[PDB]
């Protein structure tokens, strides 16, 4: 009935003096702009119908209306930022908050949907939407006793727009914004829903996706054993988000860092470090970096945990961004370790990995490794066993490899490369 | 990552 009809058709329905016919009409937009290939979007836009879905949304006498219009406008945000401004341009803000309060579960939905469309075009529009007083009526819908009583699709509409006005910089949400939601979030993230349970998890990613000050807020609300026990899950669209969350946190203050580890953090990296999943592996790699970056104490849990073999073994083998991350680590280890933290590192085998990963086409590898070694020397000679030490990397071929950067077209890698090679050979 | 944005399909 409402079945594949064409714009001229559509607006000459809504155009009509009949709210039957609207109706129609608006479904058979609804329908046009729900179809897999290439839906009309820009062809309904040119046809002047954006304000026209507006004042439908407004018609609470007509509830049918104001759900296709709903959703025809849904899709229209869901396209290009200039396909979302069309919307926002017409007034569907307001009118989408409005219907947060409607008796009518399905068009409530839709409201939320069409917004997190509108806020996840960026931090503009999630900020006008804020602005326009969105947060109360949304966290309103989530304030029952047991979330367990609310439709499935329901709240992860929800959930997921909710993590809309969580994300992205440049700027970060206003911090009231912020300070508002993070309740909610924090009860989200103890659902037993997966799907809730990732969207809540990158909520926190992006909102410990900044300064210390952004990452204490989320701290401060105790979230961290969560984290930690998400991050051991076996569904793996929970875990990148658990991940980045905890690796976010580890970017901030030696004490924020050290909540990481109080929670248990550490005994999961065995897995993590070994992970099948790449991105896995590099997040991981990445995170142990910034907790190598870290205090003694922080280091020496590192060693505790047994994963500096772990270490050596994403150095020997992995992928080359995550060795990347591994050799930075590394030289993280050596900056800030005792003498006996750094002799520890070379029992464990980590000089032959160290130099066979010289041989890469990677400037700024080889800079960090070059470091990492000279760390390593000058922690011998404070033990008097420089000459040990060079020989182990002359048996590896580690030297060839050092003496040939002496000729290497960036500066301060020759210069490293030099000083080594006088210095201990 | 989530999607940024996400129409309703049929």
């Amino acid at each position: 009935g409402t079945v594949n009809w064409s714009v001229e058709d559509i607006v000459k329905g809504i155009n009509s003096n009949n709210l039957e016919s609207q109706l129609q009409a608006t479904q058979a937009a609804r329908k046009l702009l729900s179809r897999e290939k290439q839906p009309p979007i820009d062809n309904i836009i040119r046809a002047g119908l954006i304000p026209k879905f507006v004042s439908f949304l407004g018609k609470t006498d007509c509830s049918p209306i104001q759900f296709e219009s709903a959703w025809a406008l849904t899709n229209i945000a869901s396209g290009t930022s200039e396909q979302t401004k069309a919307v926002v341009d017409g007034g569907a803000i307001p009118a989408f908050i409005s219907l947060l309060a409607s008796p009518h579960a399905h068009i409530s939905e839709q409201a939320v949907w069409a917004l997190g469309n509108i806020a996840g075009d960026g931090s503009a529009f999630r900020d006008l939407v804020i602005k326009h007083g969105a947060i109360d009526p949304l966290l309103a819908l989530l304030a029952v006793p047991d979330l367990s009583t609310l439709a499935c699709g329901y709240l992860r509409n929800l959930t997921w727009t909710l993590s809309n006005l969580c994300r992205n910089k440049n700027p970060a949400p206003p911090l009231d914004a912020v300070e508002q939601i993070l309740p909610t979030l924090v009860r989200l993230l103890h659902h037993n829903d997966p799907e809730v349970l990732a969207d809540s998890c990158w909520a926190i990613s992006y909102l410990t996706d900044g300064p210390n000050e952004r990452i204490e807020m989320v701290v401060k609300k105790g979230v961290v054993p969560q984290l930690v026990k998400l991050l051991g899950a076996t569904e793996l669209p929970i875990v990148t988000p658990a991940l980045r969350a905890i690796g976010n946190i580890v970017t901030g203050t030696d004490e924020q860092t050290q909540k990481v580890i109080d929670a248990g953090a550490l005994a999961v990296f065995p897995s993590l470090l070994t992970n099948p999943k790449t991105n896995i592996q590099k997040e991981a790699t990445w995170t142990m970096s910034n907790i190598t970056a870290g205090r003694q104490d922080q280091i020496q849990q590192v060693v505790n945990h047994g994963l500096v073999p772990f270490l050596v073994g994403v150095l020997s083998k992995a992928d080359f961004k995550t060795q990347k991350e591994a050799a930075w680590a590394i030289t993280n280890y050596t900056s800030g370790g005792t003498v006996e933290q750094i002799v520890y590192l070379v029992h464990c085998g980590i000089i032959e990995p160290l130099m066979n990963l010289l041989s890469a086409k990677d400037t700024k590898i080889i800079q960090v490794i070059l470091d990492a070694i000279s760390n390593i020397f000058q922690a011998a000679e404070k033990l008097g066993e420089t000459e040990k030490l060079s020989i182990m990397i002359e048996e590896c071929g580690g030297l060839d490899k050092i003496e040939a950067l002496q000729r290497h077209e960036n500066e301060s890698v020759y210069k490293a490369s030099l000083n080594l090679i006088e210095k201990y050979f | 990552s989530p999607r940024k944005k996400r129409p309703r399909q049929t």
